[PDB]
């Protein structure tokens, strides 16, 4: 089979992200989640940056 | 090994051969299924199945006859097979059949009982021919409107609404004599042949020439004919390949025996040297599956046709033939090029030089009527030799590298990715 | 060991062994079908996977097929690189490993599935059962392997030890010069096969007559007939195949199929009636048994009979030609039946 | 909501002269508004499958019909993904919108509660 599919850590990223089956019709309501993941990382990002100088 | 064709009034071609044992005459006409209409779809098909009808069949028989016809996109054939000796009677039998009976095979109890055989067997057909199912299917989106997207066979629905004024509209549009050839195979002599054709004058309807219509065209599509029910999965997945008298005819030809075919039950075929093989022998990954490089008139099909009972791993049979066929435009070998180029003599051998002379016929006939000529065995292979890996690539990167593809399948097939995915691995990422 | 030929301007040659030891002459059931699917495996000097990727570079394919009376190992090929085959063929007839490994994973397997095609098609399913009824122990020997009587990787040897014997087999090469042909056969190891005893014998099997046998199958239905015939009575029966399966007869659209198969002691007339359902199956062939009762014939299909017995090729070595035309007429006595499908609706050998 | 108590309430109101004049008319014009037959669906197609009393019913779903209720979910995803509604003459007509579950779910629904009650029936000696 495939790496993606093969490989321990890959075929997590393989099955939550690329042959993850998604229903046809979603619409952009469902595009959320993503921009929630997105959010949390730029939270962390730059808070870790400002932690650096801060007392 | 003599290609002998002259012309007088008919254009006449043979091929001779000392030890044969029979020998077969027919005529082969210019055009075929690629010359009907999504409307009258099928008379071809008809026509044949009224040739070979028990009546017209009957009378061949007691003379000693045997008939055969065939009904393919480009062209149309009739073939009456005779002993040595009665070259002379199939003649006569081919004559009093398309002109004096061309209005005796035509009667209302013939034709209904034709019809109604033609129909139980295009439904036959549709109901359990699964992989010719998909690869008729294959040519109908992939040539959609267009002449090569008629099946053979015609459509059921065209079918049952065909009537006599059909064939005769057909006949008189095609069966002309400058849409035609006679071909005799066997071991009658070419002088033997025409002497007998030169005897009988009458021309009948010449200088009338068939319609015209529009050039075919490859659309990159699919057509999905799911069925649950079935206990596999057959698809045919190809690319546009080459047309008949085209430069790569045989560069196309070899670079598919590259990959030839497999059946997974028989222990030699899972040792060839192949090496798709070793990716999809490990989880099993179809039962079987062929590649091809069909060549018609106005174009071709280049590609694959599978079956399996993996369902749940389509996308891997897919995945791991494509990348194959990605590397016939980087990294193909030296020695799979000549691996290709002596199994495909073979093969084109074992086609060419059969012990049967109705065969030779349909090679010759084709042929003769698109080139005017045919390439002799032994031509062939001068130029597959000559190919190179060089040639290869250079194809390989004009017809598979990131070329728009045509799919077909049914049965369960819920595991066969969307198009995009598929298509997308006609070429890898690079620097 | 006759080493047969005939050239021709052509560039495919084949060559081909015959070998008496199809299921007619097998000492347990299916050992022949085993030892046919154990050909071009292992050879004590060349792998199967060597043998198959050398002749893939030359231009060449091997295969072994079965019989009820032979096992030919055949080698299609190019014309020049006739010595490498010939040397194939015998490495295989010579020294076969027959390691133990090869028979549980590639023998068994590619067995077990021939067994499945055949399982499932109801007129081959009739075709066995008309085989073990006329000739109770001799061709009515099961011709693949089911497992119903153990068999050994040892039963396969020694099958293969007196099958295998240049008594017992012959050379035939089509689209050869018959003179590097026998040179190259006796400069090979066909000759060291030790030549034991040819089991090809003339006497006349013992058939019988009258018998009948119905299977349950879940599919079509397919009722058949079949009739031992003689050395010389061979000719009218192939005629009165070619008559049923042509558009003389009136009922040859009644008939899924009909055929003749000739051996070298005689030979077994078949008849196949198949469809879906049982009530078009009785019909058609209770009316055949009785328009053959009264049977006739008058020989319209005389040239047809003769045309179509030309068309194979491979059969340039077939036994009498002119015996057509002779006899002209045909009846129809004892027979044997047998019905496969829905038994419950088909006819008995006695409402025929 | 079980189907069998919309049933009992649904079933006296359209048997009740007095009600089914005055809720029939609502009903029906609420149906229209929900729109779903301008997809060409059925009533039937939305209800909530995910349990085992919709399992069991659409299991014992004659073939014909299976066939038919996937047809008009596929239809149904792929003309709301283009953002459109099938032309007037696919809409479902209210003739069609037929409860052809409904019978199987009542059905598996009173076998589930007979079990129930089967499993915790007292005895009194
Ligand atoms: C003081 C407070 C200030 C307010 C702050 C605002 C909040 C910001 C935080 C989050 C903002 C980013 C999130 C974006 C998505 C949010 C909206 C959403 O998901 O609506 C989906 C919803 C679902 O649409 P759909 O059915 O899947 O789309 C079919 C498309 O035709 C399918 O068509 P398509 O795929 O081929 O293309 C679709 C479309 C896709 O366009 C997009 O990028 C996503 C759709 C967003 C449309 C407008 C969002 C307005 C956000 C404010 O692309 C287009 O061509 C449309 C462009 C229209 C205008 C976009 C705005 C331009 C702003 C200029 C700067 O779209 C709407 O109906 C929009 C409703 C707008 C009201 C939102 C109310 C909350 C406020
Ligand atoms: C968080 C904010 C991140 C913003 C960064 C945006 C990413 C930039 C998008 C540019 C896309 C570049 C590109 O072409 O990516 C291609 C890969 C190929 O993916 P593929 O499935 O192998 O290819 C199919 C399509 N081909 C490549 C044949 C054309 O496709 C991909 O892998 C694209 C996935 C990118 C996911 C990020
Ligand atoms: C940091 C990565 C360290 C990898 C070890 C290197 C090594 O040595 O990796 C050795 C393995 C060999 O594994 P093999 O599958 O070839 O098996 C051997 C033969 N059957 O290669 C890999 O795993 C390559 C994978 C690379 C991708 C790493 C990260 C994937 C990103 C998403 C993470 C998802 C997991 C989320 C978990 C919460
Ligand atoms: C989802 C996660 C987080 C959320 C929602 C969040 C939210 C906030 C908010 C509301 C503030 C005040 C913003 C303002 O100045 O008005 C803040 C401040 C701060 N955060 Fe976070 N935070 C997150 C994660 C982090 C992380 C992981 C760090 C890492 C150390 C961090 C470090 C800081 C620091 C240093 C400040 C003070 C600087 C500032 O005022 O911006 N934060 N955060
Ligand atoms: C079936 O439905 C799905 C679905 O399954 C998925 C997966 C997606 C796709 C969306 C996602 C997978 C979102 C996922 C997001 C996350 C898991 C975010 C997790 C959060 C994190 C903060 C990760 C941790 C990060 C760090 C440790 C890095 C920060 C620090 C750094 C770089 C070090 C800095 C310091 C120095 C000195 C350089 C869908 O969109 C979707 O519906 C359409």
């Amino acid at each position: 089979m495939a790496f993606r599919k093969s490989n321990v850590y890959l075929s997590l990223v393989n099955s939550y992200i690329i042959d993850s089956p998604q229903p046809s019709s979603i619409n952009y309501w469902w595009n959320m989640g993503s921009l929630l993941g997105l959010c949390l990382v730029i939270q962390i990002v730059t808070g870790i940056f400002m932690a650096m100088h801060y007392s | 090994a003599e290609v002998t064709q002259l012309s007088n009034g008919i254009v006449v071609a043979t091929e001779h051969n000392p030890s044969a044992h029979t020998a077969s005459v027919g005529v082969v006409f210019g055009s075929g299924a690629a010359n009907e209409n999504p409307y009258n779809n099928g008379v071809s098909n008809l026509w044949k199945n009224i040739f070979l009808s028990k009546e017209n069949s009957a009378v061949a028989a007691k003379e000693g006859l045997a008939l055969s016809s065939n009904i393919s996109r480009d062209f149309q054939s009739y073939i009456v097979s005779s002993l040595p000796g009665s070259t002379d009677k199939s003649l006569d039998f081919l004559n009093q059949s398309f002109i004096q009976q061309k209005a005796n095979l035509l009667s209302s109890s013939n034709f209904e009982a034709t019809k109604k055989s033609v129909l139980k067997q295009v439904q036959d057909f549709e109901d359990n021919d699964h992989p010719n199912r998909v690869l008729e299917h294959l040519h109908s989106t992939a040539f959609q409107n267009t002449p090569l997207s008629l099946p053979t066979r015609g459509t059921l629905e065209s079918l049952e609404n065909l009537v006599v004024a059909d064939l005769e509209s057909f006949a008189n549009n095609h069966f002309l004599n400058s849409n035609a050839v006679v071909v005799g195979t066997g071991n009658i002599k070419h002088e033997d042949l025409v002497n007998s054709i030169e005897s009988k004058n009458l021309s009948l309807q010449t200088g009338t020439k068939p319609v015209l219509k529009k050039k075919a065209a490859f659309l990159g599509s699919e057509v999905r004919l799911r069925d649950d029910t079935l206990p596999k999965a057959w698809i045919s997945l190809a690319v546009e390949g080459e047309p008949v008298n085209s430069p790569n005819y045989f560069v196309a030809k070899l670079a598919a025996q590259i990959f030839g075919s497999y059946n997974a039950f028989e222990p030699a075929s899972r040792l060839q040297g192949i090496k798709l093989l070793d990716n999809i022998q490990e989880y099993q990954l179809c039962d079987n599956f062929n590649h091809f490089s069909l060549s018609y008139k106005d174009s071709g099909l280049w590609g694959f046709s599978t079956a399996t009972r993996n369902v749940t791993m389509i996308d891997d049979l897919i995945h791991f033939t494509l990348k194959q066929w990605n590397r016939l435009t980087i990294s193909v070998t030296d020695t799979e090029v000549e691996r290709a180029k002596s199994l495909l003599k073979l093969q084109l051998g074992q086609l060419y030089e059969s012990g049967n002379p109705v065969n030779d016929a349909n090679l010759l006939g084709a042929e003769v009527l698109i080139k005017g000529s045919k390439l002799s065995l032994g031509e062939a292979f001068k130029k597959i030799d000559a190919i190179t890996v060089k040639d290869v690539k250079a194809w390989a990167g004009k017809r598979l590298w990131d070329q728009d593809i045509a799919i077909a399948g049914t049965g369960q097939i819920e595991g066969l990715l969307d198009y995009m995915r598929i298509r997308s691995d006609m070429s890898m990422m690079r620097w | 060991l006759t080493v047969s030929a005939r050239d021709a301007p052509t560039k495919i040659s084949t060559l081909a062994v015959k070998v008496h030891g199809g299921s007619r002459y097998a000492t347990k059931d299916g050992v022949a079908h085993l030892l046919n699917r154990f050909n071009f495996q292992n050879t004590n000097t060349r792998s199967a996977l060597k043998l198959v990727r050398e002749s893939e570079l030359l231009g060449g394919t091997f295969k072994s097929t079965l019989d009820r009376e032979y096992i030919t190992l055949k080698a299609t090929f190019l014309k020049d690189d006739l010595p490498y085959y010939v040397n194939a063929l015998a490495d295989v007839l010579y020294k076969t490993a027959f390691k133990p490994h090869e028979l549980t994973e590639s023998v068994l397997p590619a067995a077990r599935y021939d067994y499945a095609v055949a399982e499932q098609c109801p007129v081959k399913s009739a075709e066995d059962q008309l085989y073990a009824i006329t000739f109770r122990k001799g061709l009515g020997n099961p011709l693949l392997y089911d497992g119903v009587e153990r068999v050994s990787l040892q039963d396969i040897k020694d099958f293969a030890d007196k099958v295998y014997t240049k008594e017992n087999l012959e050379v035939s090469g089509e689209n050869v010069v018959e003179a590097d042909l026998k040179r190259f056969v006796d400069e090979s190891l066909l000759s060291t096969l030790p030549a034991g005893k040819s089991l090809v014998s003339k006497s006349e099997p013992k058939f019988f007559l009258g018998e009948e046998n119905r299977v349950r199958f879940i599919g079509d239905s397919v009722a058949a007939i079949g009739i031992p015939v003689n050395k010389a009575s061979l000719a009218q029966y192939e005629v009165l195949a070619n008559y049923l399966t042509s558009a003389l007869s009136e009922l040859s659209g009644l008939i899924s199929s009909a055929k003749l198969d000739k051996f070298t002691d005689g030979g077994l007339f078949t008849l196949f009636v198949r469809d879906q359902d049982s009530a078009v199956v009785s019909s058609n062939i209770k009316k055949i048994v009785a328009d053959l009762k009264k049977g006739k014939d008058l020989s319209p299909a005389i040239n047809y009979t003769k045309l179509k017995n030309a068309v194979q090729n491979e059969s340039v070595s077939s036994p009498i030609e002119l015996n057509f035309d002779a006899v002209k007429d045909f009846k129809l006595g004892k027979f044997n039946y047998v019905a496969v499908g829905d038994v419950s609706n088909l006819p008995y050998l006695d409402e025929l | 909501q079980s189907f069998t108590s919309i049933a009992r309430i649904g079933d006296y109101i359209l048997k009740s002269p007095v009600l089914s004049k005055l809720c029939v008319p609502v009903a029906n014009q609420f149906i229209n508004l929900a729109g779903y037959k301008k997809l060409g669906l059925k009533f039937d197609d939305l209800i909530a499958e995910e349990n085992p009393i919709m399992q069991t019913a659409l299991r014992r779903l004659p073939e014909d019909e299976s066939y038919a209720r996937a047809y008009r979910i596929i239809r149904a995803h792929q003309t709301e993904l283009t953002h459109h509604l099938l032309p007037r003459n696919e809409w479902i007509k209210a003739q069609e919108d037929v409860p052809y579950l409904l019978p199987y779910i009542l059905e598996a629904e009173a076998a589930a509660k007979e079990k129930d009650e089967l499993d915790n029936i007292e005895v009194s000696k």
